[PDB]
RNA sequence: CAUCCGGGUGUUGUCUCCAUCCAUAUUUUUUGGAACUUUUC
């Protein structure tokens, strides 16, 4: 689909819902008391969610949290390094 | 469409010769003038007639009739 | 709901309503017509917007009559709840 | 090797709704309404029409545990082994499954997955000879795109029914980040060009038109069946009408009042960002970050909905889908507004008269049905076809006639075949059936030897209906060939 | 105010009930709605000059019902209190 | 005749229902569902009707039933 | 310009007839209401244009009324 | 609540069957949420009619039968 | 919301039976029907109280007086119920 | 075609720790237009 996901990775401190840089720049009455149905709850936003939805876009082992367990050798470290491109810089060694 | 409020509106504003049928009683009819109008279909009603229906004229002054007894309307 | 309520008392106060309510208090000997030919008259206990009536010292009045026929008959009941559609006019005998 | 089907009837999914009621809703004509899904590459249709199905059947044998519990997205419609591969649609498939609308009334609705690639353009015309109203799938990231523009015109031009559906909402929420406010402007930036497009009408989410769906968690709501699930377990009956309608577009709240007035007081928020986005926010944000304590309550004290204790460990991608399909039930919204969009007599007649002469002579006096495509279910050719009148039966000698022939229009005018086999078109699988009716598309066995491309199908004991009955033009194609090999 | 509440709360009560047709209903009121559906049991049916016909439980609908003639003893102002 | 003994309609759904109406005819039938104005689907409906002698009988099948109409209800069986 | 509800109200304390659904009456007003029940004194029963009996204080149930008249 | 669907109807003469055994025919000119009829007038059904236009309430209809097609 | 007034919906299309307060039934495909019972039919038949017959085209009837209707035995097994 | 380093689920045994749903009456339902009298059978 082309992925348009965004995350600033600098100030933790910003919030988790903003319109970030890169984007285009885009008679009657019911009784009191009637509200939303979640407007008992205050803030929308909460400290963990930031990372929460982080999270929710990872490479396989973090996107979950549950699991079984695997030998220490079959965990693969260097196997995603040589899948994705070399980049330059480096010489043909 | 025609409602059926603005017909009785327009009726009231002509005043115009009305011939109101009763529910459920065949032998009298009732002739006259609209005057009111109300949320429901009753109205008031002034020189009205009473009519026995052919299978004469009958003396009769003004009236409201009430909305859940009328039947027919024409003005 | 209670104001609702409040307003409706007020109604049966001041309008149509208001002569049985009195009739009530008083608990005064008090005849009803009713759609079926029954003369109800009986001590009223009762009272609310639809004209149902809790009733006491009951003596209906009508008659059993197969034609041609004249009979009069009336019975004595004790308690007796009405409803109210069946009431055509309700009134006070001094 | 080449298509991975069920060819074993015991192993066919168990359908709850009870197949034998719906073959009862086949003979009424004004039932049935036969619905093309059209769109733009990955806009979800494939992944749409794998919502109703489940929904539908009780028991899925080619569910993994993977595509039940929300990682991979189970693809019905796409059988085919190179759809698999590719990763993409190839070949116009569908399903015949009913459906229940919001007032509980059961319609059977018939279903076509259209490609939505560009050079597939082939079978969303095939899709517009079938469908008699059409879903747009748009995907709100990407926006309303110039091949989005093509197809509302082709079906405006077709005359068929068109409701919108703006797909993946979490690419919204998730990808973008975008506050409840950005959003807010962005469906209005959509919803708004949508309707310029579209000549002398509007959409909007309130004359229910428009549907708001994410398919990968799985669903859809309307406004309107929005407010009948909670809000409209709240306020009385008579405002509803008046409620859901105060919703949509510009009109503010301050506190049991619906005012116009240009955001005073003192908080902000247009009436939809507050009383749907704003709600289905917090259902995310709460879904993923909240404790699993909290959030159990706040599910009964609000939405009353109740967690199982499987559903309170799962993972947080598999959890949200499980709280938003909770939340959302089983879908009669789309199959609402599907339903009240479609008017017969605006259109059944108006369409007719494009795909063939316009008419109209022979009125019933013939079973006259219309041959669209020779598609391959697996081991077998079957052709697609939509019955305009009559009744189709297995064993019956049928004339057909190709549309390269109807470009002209006694004895000498006849092929003639049997029809061998009539199944209905269940996606993986084909359920046999021995009679067709007026309104419905089945796959007849049998036909195909008579003919290339699209064709004509009429039977007919009247020489004088022989003379009246009116033959389908030679079927539109939006794209030409123009690359040679 | 309501005479639906002094109903509900006449209950488990061995009465006659009388309707628009004129129908005398012996039975035991289990329960009552709010709009005066009249659920009886122990019920015995007779016409007002001919026979009888008894049956375990009946739903009398709250329309029909005329006058529910109630038990000997009974309490009222009691009852009307809220 | 036998029967439980209920609190409401509701708890008793379908069972065999005896039922009267304004009209004087009497439907039998099993309830299979029930309304805020006691309207009632009857599951196998069988008007029985009295001429001015001995009963008449016409089997319906299955039936809504307006409340206006309808007079009392009473238990004909029990379930099955 | 003459509705019934203001007209009914004018003609409070004011002699009125009554027919029903049937048997005429003739009293003086009391009061009125919305549902147009009403209250009566002085209160004669026209059997059909034959005053059977005079009851006095009377109050009509609204929906055996047919119309109203001096 | 919601609307009597008689815009098929509209602009047609119809047999309102009526109260008490009685009926009426006329064109129809409009309708509301209570099924009141406002119609183009005609007689009562040997034949007499009354009236250039006719209005009649809701309750009183037993049916309104369609005389054209 | 009527489990019966949904059944009544759902019924259109079939040939539904409908006898009314006067007691004149009708057979016919149920056109449209809405929450107060006010159905319209098609290619109706219509019995006279007394016994005669007649055929009409497409009928109207206002559920009010309306007395009792009978809608086709496939309905009994879907899926409207549960 | 195999070997080898490993794996899931189920049943049984054994071992350790602990423990015996609106609220309300003025046209579509529940505030009824019901009843009385008479003929035939
Ligand atoms: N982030 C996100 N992705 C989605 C959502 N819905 C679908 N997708 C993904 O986008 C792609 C679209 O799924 P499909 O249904 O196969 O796309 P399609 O509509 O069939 O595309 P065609 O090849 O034209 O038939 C899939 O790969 C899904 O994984 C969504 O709501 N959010």
């Amino acid at each position: 689909p082309v992925s348009c996901i965004i995350q600033n990775d600098e100030e933790y401190d910003t919030p988790a819902l903003f319109f970030d840089p890169s984007l285009n720049p885009i008679d009657f009455t019911l009784p009191e008391d009637f509200a939303p149905l979640l407007a008992e709850e205050e803030e929308l936003i909460l400290p963990n969610t930031k990372d929460a939805m982080s999270l929710y876009h990872s490479p396989f082992p973090f996107n979950r949290t549950k699991g079984k367990m695997v030998r220490a050798q079959d965990v693969a470290l260097a196997k995603k390094w040589f899948l994705q491109h070399p980049d330059e810089e480096y010489p043909v060694k | 469409m025609v409602p059926p409020i603005n017909c009785i509106f327009n009726f009231l504003q002509q005043q115009t010769p009305v011939t109101i049928w009763l529910f459920e009683q065949i032998g009298i009819r009732i002739k006259g003038k609209i005057v009111g109008f109300d949320e429901f279909m009753n109205v008031v009603i002034d020189e009205a007639v009473e009519i026995p229906v052919n299978s004469k004229g009958t003396p009769l002054g003004k009236i409201l009739l009430k909305g859940d007894n009328i039947t027919l309307i024409t003005s | 709901r209670a104001e609702l309520e409040e307003l409706e008392e007020f109604e049966f106060k001041h309008g149509p309503m208001s002569l049985i309510n009195d009739a009530m208090v008083t608990r005064t000997p008090v005849i009803i017509s009713l759609r079926n030919n029954h003369k109800i008259i009986a001590r009223v206990k009762a009272f609310d917007r639809h004209c149902n009536m809790v009733l006491e010292n009951v003596k209906e009045l009508w008659t059993e009559k197969k034609g041609k026929n004249v009979i009069n008959r009336e019975r004595f009941i004790s308690k007796l709840f009405l409803r109210g559609d069946s009431v055509i006019v309700v009134l006070k005998t001094p | 090797e080449h298509t991975i089907f069920t060819q074993l009837k015991k192993n066919i999914p168990k359908t709850r709704y009870n197949r034998d009621y719906m073959l009862s809703m086949a003979n009424i004509p004004e039932r049935i309404i036969n619905v093309g899904v059209i769109g733009p590459l990955h806009s979800g249709k494939t992944s749409l029409m794998d919502l109703l199905v489940i929904d539908s059947h009780k028991r899925i044998p080619d569910m993994s545990k993977n595509v039940e519990l929300g990682w991979k997205p189970l693809r019905y419609l796409d059988n085919l082994k190179q759809e698999i591969d590719r990763g993409l649609s190839i070949k116009l498939n569908g399903s015949t499954l009913l459906c229940t609308d919001l007032e509980s009334k059961s319609r059977m609705i018939n279903f076509l997955d259209a490609p939505g690639h560009v050079n597939f353009m082939d079978e969303t015309a095939v899709a517009l000879a079938a469908s008699d109203l059409v879903l747009i799938v748009i995907d709100v990231v990407e926006g309303v795109t110039f091949v989005v523009e093509q197809l509302i015109k082709q079906s405006i031009k077709n005359n068929v029914a068109m409701c919108f559906v703006i797909n993946k909402l979490d690419r919204l929420i998730l990808d973008l980040k975008l506050p409840p406010m950005d959003a807010y402007l962005k469906l209005n930036h959509i919803i708004a060009n949508i309707n310029s497009f579209t000549k002398g009408n509007v959409f909007s989410p309130i004359d229910n038109n428009i549907i708001f769906a994410s398919t990968k968690l799985g669903f859809t709501f309307t406004i309107k069946e929005f407010v009948s699930y909670y809000y409209a377990h709240s306020i009385p009956s008579s405002k509803i009408d008046d409620f859901t309608t105060r919703l949509w577009g510009s009109v503010y709240y301050h506190k049991g009042n619906f005012r116009t007035k240009p955001f005073e007081n003192v908080e902000k928020y247009p009436t939809f960002v507050e009383f749907i986005l704003i709600p289905l926010y917090k259902i995310f944000s709460y879904a993923l970050s909240m404790e699993k304590d909290k959030l159990k309550n706040l599910l009964r004290s609000n939405f009353r909905v109740n967690l199982s204790q499987e559903a309170l460990q799962y993972d947080p991608q598999p959890f949200l889908k499980h709280v938003l399909q909770l939340i959302f039930r089983q879908q009669t919204g789309l199959v609402d507004a599907i339903t009240r969009c479609y008017q017969p007599f605006e259109l059944f007649d108006n369409k007719t008269a494009h795909l063939s002469i316009p008419g109209k002579s022979t009125p019933e006096g013939t079973l006259w049905a219309h041959v669209l495509k020779t598609v391959d279910y697996g081991g077998a050719e079957w052709s697609l076809v939509r019955i305009y009148s009559g009744l189709l039966k297995r064993g019956d000698t049928v004339r057909i006639l190709d549309t390269s022939q109807s470009e002209s229009r006694e004895d000498d005018e006849t092929p003639s075949c049997e029809v061998e086999e009539i199944g209905l078109l269940g996606g993986r699988y084909v359920y046999p059936v021995h009679e067709a009716h007026k309104g419905q598309i089945v796959l007849i066995k049998g036909i195909s030897s008579a003919y290339i491309k699209s064709a004509t199908l009429y039977s007919v004991k009247s020489k004088e209906d022989m003379k009246q009955l009116k033959f389908f033009k030679p079927l539109d194609y939006i794209t030409e060939a123009v690359f040679k090999i | 105010m309501k005479l639906v509440n002094f109903l509900k709360k006449l209950r488990n009560e061995q009465v006659t009930i009388e309707l628009k047709n004129g129908t005398t209903v012996w039975g035991t009121l289990q329960s009552v709605s709010p709009q005066m559906n009249a659920i009886l049991t122990d019920v015995k049916l007779t016409l007002p000059s001919d026979n009888i016909a008894s049956l375990q439980y009946i739903n009398i609908r709250g329309n029909t019902i005329r006058q529910i003639i109630l038990p000997d003893s009974l309490n009222l102002d009691s009852l009307l209190v809220d | 005749i036998q029967v439980a003994h209920s609190s409401r309609l509701a708890n008793l759904i379908d069972y065999k229902l005896r039922v009267l109406t304004q009209d004087g005819r009497v439907y039998i039938g099993q309830l299979m569902a029930f309304d805020k104005h006691m309207n009632l689907v009857l599951n196998e409906c069988i008007e029985e009707r009295v001429p001015k002698i001995k009963v008449e009988k016409r089997v319906l099948g299955l039936t809504i039933l307006r409340g206006e109409q309808i007079l009392s209800t009473v238990v004909e069986d029990k379930p099955l | 310009p003459v509705n019934p509800k203001p007209f009914l109200k004018g003609l409070v304390n004011h002699r009125v007839g009554v027919k029903l659904k049937s048997t005429e009456y003739r009293g003086t007003l009391v009061s009125t209401d919305n549902y147009f029940n009403l209250q009566l004194n002085e209160a004669e029963e026209f059997v059909a244009g034959v005053s059977h009996g005079t009851l006095g204080e009377i109050f009509i149930r609204c929906n055996n009324v047919l119309y109203i008249r001096e | 609540v919601s609307t009597p669907e008689l815009k098929k109807y509209m602009d047609k003469k119809i047999l309102l069957n009526i109260n008490g055994s009685r009926k009426v025919a006329g064109i129809l000119r409009g309708y509301d949420i209570f099924l009141n009829v406002v119609l183009d007038d005609a007689m009562e059904i040997n034949n007499h009619q009354l009236g250039l236009q006719t209005v009649i309430r809701g309750n009183s209809i037993i049916s309104l039968e369609a005389l054209d097609a | 919301n009527g489990i019966p007034v949904k059944l009544l919906n759902e019924a259109q299309g079939h040939i539904v039976s409908l006898e009314l307060t006067t007691g004149a039934t009708y057979r016919g495909k149920l056109v449209e029907s809405e929450d107060s019972m006010n159905v319209q039919l098609r290619d109706v038949i219509a019995t006279e109280p007394q016994g005669a017959v007649t055929h009409m085209d497409q009928i109207f009837v206002r559920g009010s007086q309306i007395k009792f209707i009978v809608v086709p035995d496939l309905l009994k097994n879907a899926p409207l119920f549960k």
